[PDB]
């Protein structure tokens, strides 16, 4: 899976859990 | 490397100025991103 507009006031925010916690469970 | 409002040539906005890696072509004056929007500029006076 392969994955600037900040200037425009959009906004990504990160998920509550990383993705090593999600490796742990 | 200050947050500044700026007129380069009519082209109006407000940012931090920095220094780029980025070669224009001789007559281009800005540069756009992706979805056609602003992200760099030549200085007319010393034109870096």
């Amino acid at each position: 899976v392969t994955l600037a507009q900040k200037f425009n006031g959009l906004t990504v925010l990160p998920p509550l859990l990383t993705d090593e916690m999600i490796a742990q469970y | 490397n200050k947050c500044v409002n700026f007129n380069f040539n009519g082209l109006t906005g407000t940012g931090v100025l920095t220094e780029s890696n980025k070669k224009f072509l001789p007559f281009q004056q800005f540069g756009r991103d992706i979805a056609d929007t602003t992200d760099a500029v030549r200085d007319p006076q010393t034109l870096e």
